[PDB]
């Protein structure tokens, strides 16, 4: 069947900006359709039959192309333009959609607000101990996180978790969690957390001591 | 002659109140007449189905009585014609057309009782012929009769009443007011010179006979197909293709029906006893078939709704098609009284539904429902054999009521008339009349 | 118009389940219906369609009886059955009403979706834990609190703070699955003058296990 | 007889040359009609846009509404009076003349004048219809491709001129059938035989209908839903409704004709008093198109509303009188634009009115007034213009309630009869007859 | 094609009540709907007719709002509120679908009927007692059993033997009333070579209280 | 509003008989309808527009009339015709219904089939004691049932009920119910139910003994 590859897979552009996701075809197709998807919400139909806006769609969007290559476009991109755009054909059977293209708000670089958390007394009361590192509100999304237990590098027992771009500042976030057995955690004093991020060479160190 | 035109323009649309009243009458009569004819054929077909139960066990004894009564009724009809009014055999539509060009007589005192009872015979025995033949011709004479009985004078009044009658006749045959009127002004009026047929008059006559029909047949449509789906534009081409198939095949069918008349004449040589027997033979075959394979016999109206729904297999559809091409030829060609109109609609539907099935399967992306191709094909054979597309198209629209298929319907119709023209076929009625007018002369 | 679909959840591998889509705000006939599924952070894949006279039902290149689409125009409802449920059938499932323009067909209006997890792990409440900041932290401008929701299955938990009347400066990170259990953390921010002079609660709900829980974030003694 | 046999066996053989040309005529007329359609939308839009810029200050907005309808009106009345006087009014009468070979077909002039001229008058919200412009425009498009391709013959000249006008109407209401029927009912030389090829007309219409559906698909001009049925003990009421339209149809003709006469005195034939008077009336329209919208405009809007029975009886009488006034004013003043569409609107409104009365004098019949609306919709076309078959079909193609075919027919026939017996003439044949005499006199 | 009306029973003199008639089998717009009623052992009195678009509504001569006939095409349901109810309203109510011949209009398909009883009383479910033969059981080729249905209010109840699979051989005698309580019985005659050899159960049903009792006829102790 | 009145209110007639009820109306009506309300069922469109038949109505039925009087006629009435029949006009508004003609079938004799039932133990362990008696499938409809407690005649607290005439066999059936307290019924032994009918000169007596 027909394969639809959307060129930019992820991308950013500052509000008011010419954006241009692609959609290429394995064979030859006619009159493709486009869907906007915000996170945790149903796809919406955007642009169909190579180029007609849907009742409701702001007039800044526009599709075009033919044969093998098509494209959605936002002349003067917007705040609420952040979402995924999935192309789709049905010129041949069966239909097929595209990989997706994530539109993301580009913004002003921000250094992470790091926070560190000592295992709750309730967790210990069950033999586990989880040390939590929050790396809140930073642009770009790229960041590295390092744990140091009594000044020493630790790798296992760590689980990271990025959020998708915040709809309030188009920041990001991350959470690193170090899970140990209670015994294990008790036999060390000084747990630290290290944020290496674009916006400095000196990584942000945040840590506490059990004394 | 400009001055002359200003004279006529300011004088336009002034049909004498005399002729307008007479149309009313003609329509009423033709309506009743058609209603009565309609009832008769039901009754006789019902007796035949009744007698068949009475002999339900002995199998060969049943296949026997099915044949013998269709046989007896066919004969009775073929006779009434061959003996008392030879000009009322076959369709009679070509004959009424001739009447308009003032080239054939309108012997009502003869035709009326012959066509009426004769067909009542042929149709009633379950022959493959249509009600419209008898009703259209019958109607023309009823218009002749009220022109004579009331001694109305003048070209207008003679052409008008003969027309409104034929309209009211068709109108009453399919409960199709529009188709009836359109029939007069598309395929019925003198095709090469001007004529004085009053279209307002035709109107009244049709209104009257449609009322008459509705008074006795109310609340049961001849065909009922439900509202079919829609037609995307990226689909229209398929209907043009379907038109072409009908267009290459329409002329062929005409050759067949004509050559078939010629060939069947050798069997009875023109002899009224070999005829009436050969007639009762074909008729007997019908009533037998109307029982062992019912879709190959009869008028055809029952299987429209069935085929359109897509309830026949593809094999079954091919079977029904071939079987009916054979029985429709055999019945009309053999000059039995009764039209060819109705069985043509049946073949169209069946052919179209068949195309539709293939179509549906080669193009799943189109989301087709084969039942539309059935409707587009239904009046397609009338478009390529008859060559009166406008009339066929509207007739279908009045009986199937899926106006949303008007574009495909048209495209398939035009597809047919074009390829029937470019493959050299003539209008099967103008052809029939042309043979008749020569057949007169060639022997003097 | 509302496309509403239900009936998904936890199924053991090799098992089977029946998904229900129930249409409102329109005439459900005239219209072809479709199912399309989206397997966690990934492509849209089309399962199949059905026409209103149910006379044609098409499915994607897929195993003989893997999917059974059917419909009941009387109830205004579209159905999908999946059988021999492996784990590739873990996805958000969407019913959609089908239309067109030029006759090149598009997916007109979609549902919210229902999620199907195919896994032999056991449904399992989550344990909630506060994340009050430690004895060595400066009580600055804005203070970052949080709460940890660990060892639950399956997705999802809902986390809010003071019944959601503290939505500015919230953050909930995606769960991570490890050893057939899920874990996630939520981060509220408040002004220093706000907390701890005023109470901060986090309210977690993991309905798959009837858990409604509230864990107050107290200052560490 | 040996003559006829020759013709019968020769029937329906229109040269492939002419059949091909029909296809292009239709395609062109289709596009042209589509384009014209869009223009009027645009210009009406601007008027609604500018109207919001001056939304507060009431008399200031009533001013701008007037002034640009006025400015657009004038612009059209000018393009006509100056560069092609024969394209004022309807043009349906002018194309009819072309077929009897009694009027010229100055396409090089008419095309750009009717098109932009109408875009003027229609766009400013005048009470005229799209079909005038499109039908005439269509005939010339057919003339043009006959010239530009130097096609020889009586047939090829009459055929293209016809198929053009058909595709013209077809594209005006998405009415393929009404289109074809028009040619063979009211548009061909009415008194002598002609060589118009119905097959060619077919192709042209198909092409233009496809063109229209390509750009307007998925939105019907009128949408009424499927109304109820018609019991037989009810048909007499429709015949009565036909008679009212039949006594009124001729009256209207008198008014429109006498109104042309009367409006000529106000400008004396003077291109400046005309263009001013034109922008006057046209100004009036765009003012009214705001303070009482149902009295102005084409009329298509209120059909669905009236058929649903949403207007009071008072309101219906108002709309009627108001519109009889504006329709006369607009068409009679020779502004480029047809009289077809506003007539449909009057019928509906008149019918709906009859309907309401009917509904409360006969509760036993369980009437729905909306059917009298539909039977009355093409009734004015039946008694004024006198082409009922074409009117009936047109309505059926736009309202799609085939189940009312008998009452529709009965009201129609009721009209044409009483229009005949009370002395009215076909308003198109009348207009032509004025023109031809005004010529050899 | 069926009409199934509901919501009748006990009303307080002066109080109101909404009867619902659910339609099925046929397109429910397209059709005028109507309500006719029959007081016990009397004649058919027409009430009202609503058209398809809820725009025309007619009523028998009555006051302000004695009746209100609405309908909701989304649900294929007709309704009928009856207000300030006096004892003349105690009747069976038919919902019937309208239609015409030549055009004088008739009540085409009729419903089954709901019963409205205007009274001061208490809805009481019936006591079902089995009526098996005494010991002088001279058991002839056939045997007669019945069950006694007493102490309910209001009417109707409906007795079927063996879920109606025992149709032939049954008499259900019309209720007699005493101190605002109805009392009826029902006899089934069956071949003795089929009882006690086999089950005979009566299914009494009293919808005013949504009760069903199923008594099984025990050959006397 | 037209007042319609129906010929015989109640009329007997033995199958074979040609039978005719009448609908006569106060003012002038036209094209009337007839309904059949078989006993215990809902009305059924029977004859409509004065003489057309609703589908499936046997041809033995005829309608006619005009003006102010109309008639429905059964040519050879059959036993299954037992019903109340209604006429109805809607040629004026409001519409209106007849008063009914109740057709009753005359038939050969049919002796009753008496069945006696003692109180059930269920009803005994509750307080009362109902002694039921069925008399089934008799013709004609007139029958006398009489109650004897230990030979002595009883009339206090007795309650009868007849069914309407059956619609296949045109027989009647009746039920007599004697009601007593637990105390009242237990101070006696031999209960009897006595049935006197055209079909014999000596009462059919059926009875039970507690002991
Ligand atoms: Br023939
Ligand atoms: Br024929
Ligand atoms: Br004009
Ligand atoms: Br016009």
């Amino acid at each position: 069947d027909i394969v639809l590859t959307q060129s930019p897979a992820i991308m950013s552009a500052a509000p008011g900006d010419k954006v241009t996701m692609t959609c290429s075809a394995s064979s030859s197709v006619s009159y493709i359709h486009w869907y906007q998807q915000k996170s945790g919400t149903s796809p919406k139909r955007w642009i169909y039959d190579t180029s007609k806006l849907t009742s409701g769609v702001p007039v800044r969007f526009s599709g075009s192309g033919s044969g093998t290559s098509y494209s959605l476009t936002i002349n003067t991109m917007e705040a609420e333009d952040a979402a995924t755009y999935y192309c789709q054909q049905w010129s041949s059977h069966p239909q097929t959609f595209g990989g997706g293209t994530k539109l993301e708000i580009l913004r002003a670089d921000a250094a992470p607000t790091v926070s560190i958390f000592p295992p709750s007394s309730e967790q210990l009361t069950s033999g586990g101990a989880s040390v939590v590192c929050f790396l809140n509100n930073f642009y770009p999304k790229d960041i590295n996180v390092k744990w140091k237990i009594d000044g020493s590098e630790r790798q296992n027992g760590v689980l990271n978790s990025w959020t998708d771009q915040d709809s309030k500042d188009s920041t990001y976030s991350m959470s690193s969690t170090l899970t140990l057995t209670k015994d294990e955690y008790e036999r060390h004093n000084s747990y630290t957390c290290e944020a290496t991020h674009k916006t400095s060479t000196s990584p942000i160190v945040k840590s506490f001591n059990r004394a | 002659r400009r001055r002359q035109l200003i004279r006529q323009l300011l004088e336009r649309d002034k049909t004498p109140l005399a002729i307008l009243f007479m149309a009313a009458v003609v329509g009423t009569l033709v309506g009743l007449a058609a209603v009565a004819f309609d009832k008769g054929v039901a009754w006789l077909q019902n007796q035949r189905m009744g007698a068949l139960v009475h002999t339900a066990d002995n199998y060969p004894l049943l296949l026997t009585v099915a044949f013998l009564c269709s046989a007896v009724l066919a004969m009775f009809g073929y006779f009434l014609v061959r003996k008392y009014a030879p000009e009322a055999g076959g369709s009679g539509i070509p004959e009424i057309e001739g009447a308009l060009e003032d080239q054939r007589p309108v012997r009502w005192w003869r035709v009326l009782p012959v066509k009426f009872f004769g067909g009542l015979g042929t149709l009633g025995g379950g022959m493959v012929l249509g009600r419209e033949g008898p009703t259209v011709q019958i109607g023309g004479n009823i218009g002749r009769m009220v022109l004579d009985i009331f001694r109305l004078k003048g070209d207008e009044a003679r052409h008008t009443l003969l027309a409104t009658g034929a309209a009211a006749g068709l109108a009453a045959a399919f409960n199709a007011p529009l188709a009836g009127i359109l029939f007069i002004i598309e395929e019925m009026r003198p095709q090469f010179r001007y004529t004085l047929i009053s279209i307002k008059a035709v109107f009244i006559g049709v209104i009257m006979s449609t009322i008459m029909y509705r008074i006795f047949n109310h609340e049961v449509a001849l065909i009922d197909v439900g509202k079919l789906s829609d037609a995307p534009l990226n689909t229209l081409w398929l209907y043009l293709i379907l038109g072409i198939i009908f267009g290459i095949f329409g002329p062929i069918f005409n050759k067949w029906v004509l050559g078939m008349q010629d060939l069947l004449h050798r069997v009875h040589g023109g002899n009224i006893t070999k005829w009436v027997l050969m007639g009762g033979a074909i008729g007997g075959l019908c009533g037998l078939l109307g029982f062992v394979a019912p879709a190959t016999s009869g008028g055809g109206f029952n299987l429209i709704p069935i085929a359109t729904a897509g309830n026949f297999s593809m094999g079954m559809l091919v079977f029904i098609f071939v079987a009916r091409v054979i029985t429709t030829l055999l019945c009309f060609s053999s000059g039995a009284p009764g039209g060819i109109f109705a069985p043509m609609l049946a073949l169209g539907t069946v052919l179209g539904t068949a195309f539709g099935m293939v179509a549906v399967e080669l193009f799943p992306q189109y989301h087709l429902e084969a039942g539309t191709f059935a409707i587009a094909g239904m009046g397609a054979l009338l478009a390529a054999s008859i060559r009166a597309p406008l009339t066929g198209i509207i007739l279908v629209l009045e009986m199937t009521d899926n106006y949303q298929l008007i574009l495909p319907m048209i495209i398939t119709g035009l597809g047919a008339t074009l390829l029937a023209q470019f493959t050299g076929g003539k209008p099967l009625w103008s052809a029939i009349l042309a043979r008749t007018l020569a057949k007169q002369e060639a022997e003097q | 118009v509302r496309l509403l679909e239900s009936g998904g959840g936890l199924v053991q591998p090799g098992g089977s389940l029946k998904l229900s889509c129930a249409a409102s705000g329109f005439d459900y006939s005239r219209y072809w219906m479709s199912w399309v599924r989206q397997a966690p952070g990934k492509g849209l894949k089309w399962i199949g369609e059905i026409n209103p006279v149910s006379s044609t039902i098409n499915y994607t290149p897929s195993l003989k009886d893997k999917f059974i689409i059917s419909r009941d125009n009387a109830k205004d409802t579209l159905y999908l059955q999946i059988s021999k449920v492996r784990s590739e059938d873990t996805a958000l499932y969407y019913c959609a009403r089908l239309y067109y323009g030029y006759g090149y067909w598009y997916f007109d209006v979609w549902g919210a979706g229902t999620t199907v997890t195919v896994s032999s792990a056991k449904t399992t409440p989550p344990s909630v834990y506060p994340l009050a900041p430690g004895s060595a932290a400066a009580a600055a401008s804005m203070v970052t609190l949080g709460c940890l929701v660990k060892g639950y299955f399956p997705e999802p938990v809902t986390v809010t703070w003071n019944s959601g009347s503290l939505a500015a400066g919230v953050h909930t990170f995606p769960a991570v699955l490890q050893a057939a259990l899920y874990t996630l953390s939520s981060s509220v921010t408040v002004p220093s003058s706000s907390w701890p002079s005023e109470t901060v609660t986090c309210n977690v709900a993991h309905p798959a296990s009837s858990t409604k829980v509230d864990k107050k974030i107290v200052p560490r003694a």
